RNA sequence: CGCCACUUCAUGGAAAUAAAUCACUCACGAAU
């Protein structure tokens, strides 16, 4: 599991687009804990429980931790945008619709290993991209 | 099936807790905010919790018998109320009602609740003086920590063994021999295979007439007394459950405030410049008694400051 | 030393939600957090911020910057595992002539939470049945399975042990001095402000403690009142008689303070209502305006007596003078914030439910600021100043009409709700001085001075001795 | 005495740190 520089570029662009990393090139410090906790939750509980926990918006958290799910969605869409025609025969190279619940998407698409590897790689890339920058 | 865990008719408790817990049933809907609070979701999680908490363990279990055959004679202690929590930090949470929101340490292969040997080793080392690392941050609390723990350990050693005086350097050497198998400076002592102190994983051995798992509540009332508290539900090991503590301990020889090997100590004995004043011995039985006293004093697991994880003699 | 061992005595039963286990006792998960606050408060001589600086200096805190937690371990274990199990309800009911030897009943209590456990429901612990004899007595049956599956039980234990361990010797010595006062000043359980969970320290490290509970209560509480409760006891004997009389008295006296007593030729006005009429703003019951507004839509409210409007021997009016209007506020909120009010419409299957929700969604609950302590069969009513945050805050009332469906060919069918029946409500009346808003001035010491000095027919309604006013 | 319930269901911190990072022997031998 090697994180390519293109995945890290996707992570940086997604983190900027979802208003986690401001124009000052700083981020709220709680988001590194959010990303680490999501990484641990995926491997301990599972993809569905972790995404459900991190995707809800009625939480009593300091910051908008539901934005890491949007960052994941953007990274996965960017990765699927560069799937070759040969990949598209085995791999579902279809953009996640957006405005769609990510948990709903994963439930509807079975529980294929493809989504699990994609989300694991995207979470690691998000972690590294956040480590590229500075806490507020 | 529901009770008497066994190897022929059971579901893996860890599997039930982690992978099968949030199984997608035809009509459950804990994705939505409305469905997370619904009675259907609460009933689903109640049924799952009842399945998890319905298993008991017999004393004559082939699983625990195999553990005894592999790791040696267990040290048997009992859990008192409220019980025992381990692995509390493992992520098990979605935001639903009736759900277990704290992690639990389950053996992967057997599914039995267990305390990993690293937890036991750390809990035993915590009451030895030389467990806090000499760091810039820890420098301000290092001296008091060492003083308190060294007095406690000195009293425990005098109580357990027939040693009349033990010095601070002797306590340092003994702790580093037990937990690091090394000199306090970092050097190595040429030890035999049987001269290693091993801390195996503790296991649940007997539930007797009840189940070995139960559900408990912590309700943190906030700093604002006018706002509603949040109930948190978690999984605990029931009171009066036998815990088997497996160790592999050797005899530690101390000559002139340094730790000696067995061949070293025999060679020193045959020397004519040998005195019994500066030779000290603590045997495996005495080490086990000392560990037992430490465990009965501080307990093991999570939330031990508020009574969770306190142990009693069988 | 490093280990502090104490033996605790129980004066009133504790309502435990984990009664199922035979080892169930006082939970250290609520004793240690409260004891940490108590010790820090006494370390700073009445304040908590200087006390934590004292513990910060002495390295007694687990974290020096975040919390109040002190570095010690708490372990509460039962010595002898035999319990006395109590059923605590608010309604009197006949006693079954078939019970386990440890089953006891507290009949008239301030614990209105398991009222469904006595009645017709098949899930009830005691099943009430009309007498096969003259239809006046009622028969009670003990359902053992329903008893086992009850959420909260009243448990009283023989003397048990609280064990405190810390390698910090100086912390233990301070805990020793404050531990007896902590148990005299705090109650534990699910109704602890009403008297459930009274424990006292008897032996500390095998040394008997001589602690004056009256003096201990004086230092820690702003006012302390003691009740001259007759004992009779036959001759000691029944603790159930003593328990039932004490808890019946507490409910009667508290219900005289908040709301009133309406049973016989006897009627006692709410002393809280009486207090607010006698002060300058001259606030009146929010219950007055709800009753007025519900009567406005021609709902026949049950009762032959018009709502009271003042203090005098009788002021039985349905109207509020004429030139101005009576000044209204949420009176009983400062003495315990309820969730809904029922008003018992005329037809004996329908009633009005008014629901309080708080406009800003900022006040969800309010614990009673009054603490009832029962030490050695003596009732002590203590307290401090109320939370000033509750004063002057808005509340939204949802008026709901509820008619209990006339049974079914199954069971009761109370899903026949009704939309919020239309009422002319106020928005910002009298410059936010209305029955929506809690009063802007209240002192508990002033209120309790008025309450225990209040006389009807030359006798104090609440017969209490003013130990500290 | 009769009747009767509603409410709340996780946040914050720690997310790797240090020791060892190649060592010794042979570095051409014999015949031509």
């Amino acid at each position: 599991m090697k994180i390519s520089k293109k995945q890290i570029e996707y992570a940086i662009e997604a983190l900027r687009a979802n208003n986690i990393i401001t124009n000052d090139n700083q981020y709220p410090k709680v988001f590194k804990g959010y990303i680490s906790s999501f990484g641990a939750a995926v491997i301990q509980s599972g993809l569905i429980p972790a995404i459900i926990f991190f995707e809800n918006e009625d939480n009593d958290a300091n910051a908008d931790r539901h934005k890491i799910i949007g960052v994941l969605k953007d990274i996965i869409n960017a990765m699927r945008q560069q799937y070759t025609v040969t990949d598209a025969t085995i791999l579902v190279s279809s953009q996640i619709p957006a405005n769609y619940s990510m948990a709903q998407y994963i439930i509807e698409h079975g529980n294929t290993d493809q989504l699990l590897k994609e989300i694991t790689e995207a979470a690691v890339a998000m972690k590294l991209a956040l480590r590229m920058y500075k806490s507020e | 099936m529901p009770k008497n865990y066994t190897l022929q008719n059971a579901s893996n408790l860890g599997w039930l807790f982690y992978k099968d817990y949030y199984r997608q049933e035809p009509n459950v809907d804990f994705i939505s905010t409305q469905g997370k609070e619904s009675d259907t979701t609460a009933d689903f999680f109640r049924k799952t919790n009842q399945r998890i908490t319905a298993y008991q363990l017999n004393s004559e279990s082939p699983l625990v018998a195999a553990f005894n055959n592999h790791f040696g004679t267990p040290l048997q202690l009992k859990t008192i109320y409220p019980g025992l929590i381990t692995g509390s930090g493992l992520p098990h949470q979605t935001g639903s009602k009736g759900e277990f929101k704290l992690g639990f340490q389950f053996d992967y292969t057997t599914g039995l609740p267990y305390i990993p040997g690293s937890s036991i080793k750390g809990t035993l080392r915590s009451m030895f003086p030389f467990s806090l690392k000499d760091k810039g941050s820890t420098k301000r609390i290092l001296p008091e920590y060492r003083k308190e723990r060294m007095e406690y350990i000195r009293d425990l050693i005098i109580e357990v063994t027939n040693i009349n005086e033990i010095s601070d350097t002797e306590i340092q050497a003994l702790e580093y021999a037990i937990f690091t198998n090394s000199t306090p400076s970092g050097k190595t002592i040429e030890f035999s295979l049987e001269e290693k102190d091993v801390f195996y994983d503790a296991f649940v051995a007997d539930s007797k007439d009840g189940v070995m798992l139960s559900d408990d509540y912590i309700t943190p009332h906030g700093e604002n007394p006018l706002k509603d508290p949040k109930p948190i539900l978690f999984l605990k090991i029931r009171p009066d459950v036998t815990i088997n503590f497996y160790f592999k301990l050797c005899t530690t020889h101390l000559y002139k405030e340094k730790v000696c090997s067995s061949k070293q100590i025999e060679e020193i004995k045959k020397q004519n410049d040998f005195s019994s004043s500066d030779y000290k011995m603590i045997t495996a039985h005495q080490k086990r008694n000392l560990f037992e006293k430490i465990l009965l004093c501080i307990g093991i697991g999570a939330k031990t400051n508020i009574g969770y994880g306190q142990l009693k003699k069988l | 030393m490093n280990q502090l061992t104490a033996i605790l005595k129980q004066h009133t039963p504790m309502i435990h939600f984990q009664h199922n286990e035979s080892g169930a006792t006082l939970r250290a998960s609520e004793v240690k957090p409260l004891l940490d606050k108590f010790i820090l408060t006494k370390l700073g001589n009445g304040d908590i911020r200087e006390g934590r600086l004292y513990a910060k200096k002495n390295n007694w805190l687990i974290d020096n910057e975040k919390n109040y937690a002190l570095n010690y371990k708490l372990s509460i274990s039962l010595q002898k595992k035999s319990r006395l199990e109590y059923l605590i309800t608010s309604s009197t009911f006949p006693l079954p002539t078939e019970r386990p030897s440890n089953f006891f009943t507290i009949q008239n209590s301030p614990y209105f939470a398991q009222e469904k456990c006595v009645g017709i429901n098949t899930n009830s612990t005691i099943i009430l049945k009309k007498s096969n004899s003259d239809p006046r007595k009622k028969e009670a049956e003990f359902k053992e399975k329903n008893w086992s599956q009850i959420d909260k039980k009243g448990l009283e234990w023989q003397d048990f042990t609280i064990k405190i361990f810390s390698l910090k010797g100086d912390l233990i010595n301070k805990i020793q001095t404050y531990l007896p006062a902590f148990f005299i000043c705090h109650n534990f359980g699910t109704r602890n402000n009403k008297g459930f969970g009274s424990f006292t320290v008897e032996y500390i490290n095998n040394q008997k403690n001589i602690c004056n509970v009256e003096d201990t209560l004086k230092e820690n509480f702003a006012f302390v009142y003691k009740k001259k409760i007759a004992l009779s006891r036959q001759s000691t004997l029944d603790f159930i008689y003593i328990y039932n009389q004490i808890f019946s008295t507490i409910k009667k006296d508290y219900q005289i303070l908040k709301s009133g007593y309406n049973f016989r030729n006897e009627y006692i006005k709410s002393l809280l209502f009486c207090y607010f009429v006698s002060k300058y703003p001259n606030y009146r019951w929010e219950k007055r305006k709800m009753k007025q507004l519900i009567k406005a839509r021609g709902y026949e409210l049950k009762g032959d007596h018009s709502p009271i409007s003042g203090i005098r021997e009788n002021d039985n009016s349905w109207n509020d003078p004429n030139p101005n209007g009576y000044n209204y506020a949420y009176i009983r909120a400062i003495l315990g914030l309820a969730e809904q009010y029922e008003f018992q419409l005329e037809t004996p299957y329908q009633k009005a439910i008014v629901k309080i929700k708080s406009a800003n969604n900022c006040i969800s609950r309010y614990k009673s600021p009054l603490l009832f302590k029962i030490i050695n069969n003596s009732i002590y009513l203590v307290g401090n100043e109320i939370n000033t945050e509750i004063l002057n805050k808005p509340f939204q009332y949802s008026y709901i009409e509820q008619t209990k469906n006339k049974n079914m060919r199954t069971g009761k069918s109370e899903i026949t709700e009704r939309t919020m029946h239309i009422n002319e409500i106020e928005m910002n009346y009298k410059n936010r001085i209305n029955y929506h808003y809690t009063p802007t001035s209240f002192s508990l010491i002033d209120f309790m001075q008025y309450a225990m000095s209040y006389k009807k027919n030359g006798k104090n309604i609440l017969n209490y001795i003013p130990l500290k006013q």
